[PDB]
Parts: structure tokens; C-alpha cells; sequence
């Protein structure tokens, strides 16, 4: 249960 | 819809003191499911952008000394810094990110206490060479007083003036930690010639009874 | 190191376009997302929309109701925010920032200064401050300019102790005014010089006034 407002499978975090 | 509220507006702290502002969100901010506050915490200092500073409420960037602290849950936050230094001048502001859009607090602007500083004041005249425009402008200088809170009135003729003057102050010197303010009456040359006395009046904690500076037109 | 580079300030009037931009570079442009946060000075910051420039994924503030439009160029790594019809309301500091999936802005850009106004380019009229105990006080107004900035010294630049130079106030005719003063000891007032130097760039003006008893 994930709740992210901007979620994208594919983010490169930085 | 979350409208996010901060107290105080500005906060003065003296230096290796403790500073606390506080931050209410109109709606819960908190998810069950995962045990996080979906809260931020930024620091914009004097003419740079702003920086992040906590997110998860209370979870520091990396840099962040430990001396700044989040803390809270559900609709109530506070930031914590535990002792104060001098780079530590500037707002800080909270943001929701638990529902869209996005919103910020009003912010909290955290400033240096000192001791109380009395203004000085002085009073100028328009200049001849304005007076050719058809405008006068009479200024009134507040010089280093600390603290801001000063109320400033203008007299002429013993009439109190209203909806013609404005404000000025300047950011907490770097020295000494005072403010200066001017404050500016425009008239026109008419109503500039047809009375003789204008008064600056400056009420402030500092001084013992209201000062009034003031010059005889001509 | 991320970077953020953001254009340079604006001027315009109202009913006029505007893009500005926001180049980001050392990190992976395409798959993070970049936007746009604004800064009026009466309230506290308000989000206007990310973009993920990979799939041109593009989430705005309700608020703004269409008045702005948000854009990247992959090959550019750059964002972009276009207003088709500028209004005055539009009068702000705009920052481009980063977000990761939650939302929390963890870069900011440097901001963009953007002035909507009717108001033409105007040089400044200089008028001194005159002087009259121990004390003295002097200095220059600076009155009816547009746009920001003026920039204001003492003596080229040798004064600098005791000055201080007020923040620009927009009067009700649309031009800026402001005043720059510098306390001195009395005595001096007879025997030394004081000279302030205004220069408005945006119109090319440069007054050197001198300050003297009257």
C-alpha cells in the first residue's frame, strides 16, 4: 500500500 | 483544499538560545499504512532560495546539523533549533505533500534577539529642486532600533496625517542586529506651501516618551 | 552536483507572453520530476505543477486554472513555464525545483524575478537628503524609476560605514521610490564631502549628487 501523489515505476532517485 | 498555518510570523531568538515554530495542517497529514507525516521543512536565508531542510516530519537532508529538529504527528509540527547561530537568520517554511496540491505555510522569519535599542531620528525637509516637479516629500529616518515594532505618525499643523505616508525597513543589520526605517510624507507643493510645521512623532519601548522631530517650513 | 539554471528576470506588461526556462543537469533529467514553485511576498510559497519529462506527464495546481502551461525538452534537459496572457497578479519570484515520488522539493533553483506592470522605463530623479548633535544624518532619495533595480553608493564606494539603503517601495503611480542615508559625526558635516552615486541601468541614468548642509 503505497501512497506517493507523483509515483512513476521507472524514477531514477537522483 | 490543506491550508498549512504557521506561528509565530517572526520569531526573535537570542543567540545559543532555543528557537520553536510551529506549524498546523486544516487536515490529518499522517498514513496509517506506513507511519510517516507527510511533512516538509524548508530554509530560505536572506537572498538565496530556499533549501530543504526535514522531510517525514522529522527525518534531516543529509548536511542538516543535529541541533535542527522535527517533530510531530497528525496536524500539529514543531522545528526545533536548539541553539541558535547567527547563520541560522531566515524563514522557514512547512509544506504538506499528502494531498494535491501541494501547499505551504504562511512561513516563520527567525531573527536575532538583543537588547532594546532606542531610534534616533531625524527629519528632512523637500528640497528646492524637488519642489520644482510640483511634488514634496518629507522624510522621517529611524535610525538603528531594535525592536522593529515602532509606530511612526505624522503631524502638520498639529493635523494628524493618514493615507499618504509609506514605510521602509531595512533587514537586521549584521553587526549590531538593528533596523532602520524611513518613513515618507508626499504632499503636493500646494498643500506643502499652505502649512508651516511638519512633525515626525516615533513612538517605541526604547524611548521613554514619544520623540517628535519636526522643522519650520522656509 | 545538481544544478539547477534558471533564466534571467522580466520585465512585461500586461496581456503579454512569457516562457521562462530551467535547465537541470548531474542527475538523469528524463526520469525525475521538475517544476515550478512561486514566491509573492503577502503569503507563503504556492506550488504551480511538476513535469516528468519522460512521458510529458504533467500535474498542475488547480488554482491556476489554465493561465500556465508547463514543459520540457529532453534533449535540452530543460523545463519550461508559459504564461499566453500575462496579468499582474503574475508579478512574482518564480523557483524551479525537483521532486522525487511524494512530493517534497529536495533542489531548488536560484529564482526568476518576473515584473508585470503598465509602467515604461523611467530613470530616477535624485533629491537630497539635507542635514541639519555628535550625530548627523544625510542622504539622497531616489524617486520615480521603473524597473528594479537602482543600485546606490557613497563617495564611490569609500563610505560605507553607517549607510543604509532602503528596499525599493512601489508607489501608486506604478514607479518605484527609495532612499539611501548614512549617519556622520557632526563635526564633519563642514569639512567633508558626501556624494551618493545612483545608477539605473535599465534606462542608462547615472547621478553623482552632493550632499550639503542648507
Amino acid at each position: 500500500k503505497v501512497h506517493a501523489l507523483f509515483y512513476k515505476l521507472d524514477i531514477v532517485p537522483i | 483544499d490543506i491550508v498549512m498555518t504557521q506561528s509565530p510570523d517572526s520569531l526573535a531568538v537570542s543567540l545559543g538560545e532555543r528557537a520553536t515554530i510551529n506549524c498546523k495542517s486544516s487536515q490529518s497529514v499522517f498514513h496509517s499504512s506506513n507511519n510517516k507525516n507527510y511533512l516538509a521543512w524548508y530554509q530560505q536565508k536572506p537572498g538565496q532560495s530556499p533549501k530543504l531542510l526535514i522531510h517525514w516530519a522529522s527525518a534531516r537532508e543529509s548536511g542538516v546539523p543535529e541541533r535542527i529538529s522535527g517533530s510531530g504527528s497528525g496536524t500539529d509540527f514543531t522545528l526545533t533549533i536548539s541553539s541558535l547561530q547567527a547563520e541560522d537568520v531566515a524563514v522557514y517554511y512547512c509544506q504538506q505533500y499528502y494531498s494535491t496540491p501541494l501547499t505551504f505555510g504562511g512561513g516563520t522569519k527567525v531573527e536575532i534577539k538583543r537588547t532594546v535599542a532606542a531610534p534616533s531620528v531625524f527629519i528632512f525637509p523637500p528640497s528646492d529642486e524637488q519642489l520644482k516637479s510640483g511634488t514634496a516629500s518629507v522624510v522621517c529616518l529611524l535610525n538603528n532600533f531594535y525592536p522593529r515594532e515602532a509606530k511612526v505618525q505624522w503631524k502638520v499643523d498639529n493635523a494628524l496625517q493618514s493615507g499618504n505616508s509609506q514605510e521602509s525597513v531595512t533587514e537586521q543589520d549584521s553587526k549590531d542586529s538593528t533596523y532602520s526605517l524611513s518613513s515618507t510624507l508626499t504632499l503636493s507643493k500646494a498643500d506643502y506651501e499652505k502649512h508651516k510645521v511638519y512633525a515626525c512623532e516615533v513612538t517605541h519601548q526604547g524611548l521613554s516618551s514619544p520623540v517628535t522631530k519636526s522643522f519650520n517650513r522656509g | 552536483e545538481v544544478q539547477l539554471v534558471q533564466s534571467g528576470a522580466e520585465v512585461k506588461k500586461p496581456g503579454e507572453s512569457l516562457r521562462i526556462s530551467c535547465k537541470g543537469s548531474g542527475y538523469n533529467f528524463t526520469n525525475y520530476w521538475i517544476g515550478w514553485v512561486r514566491q509573492v511576498p503577502g503569503k507563503g510559497p504556492e506550488w504551480m505543477g511538476l513535469i516528468y519529462p519522460s512521458d510529458s506527464d504533467t500535474r498542475y495546481n488547480p488554482s491556476l486554472q489554465g493561465h500556465v502551461t508547463i514543459s520540457a525538452d529532453k534533449s535540452l534537459t530543460t523545463a519550461y513555464l508559459r504564461w499566453s496572457s500575462l496579468r499582474a497578479s503574475d508579478s512574482a519570484t518564480y523557483y524551479c525545483v525537483t521532486s522525487g515520488i511524494y512530493g517534497y522539493l529536495d533542489y531548488w533553483g536560484r529564482g526568476t524575478q518576473v515584473i508585470v506592470s503598465s509602467a515604461s522605463t523611467k530613470g530616477p530623479s535624485v533629491f537630497p537628503l539635507a542635514p541639519s548633535g555628535g550625530t548627523a544624518a544625510l542622504g539622497c532619495l531616489v524617486k520615480d524609476y521603473f524597473p528594479e533595480p537602482v543600485t546606490v553608493s557613497w563617495n564611490s564606494g569609500a563610505l560605507t560605514s553607517g549607510v543604509h539603503t532602503f528596499p525599493a517601495v512601489l508607489q501608486s503611480s506604478g514607479l518605484y521610490s527609495l532612499s539611501s542615508v548614512v549617519t556622520v559625526p557632526s563635526s564633519s558635516l563642514g569639512t567633508q564631502t558626501y556624494i551618493c552615486n545612483v545608477n539605473h541601468k535599465p534606462s542608462n541614468t547615472k547621478v553623482d549628487k552632493r550632499v550639503e548642509p542648507k
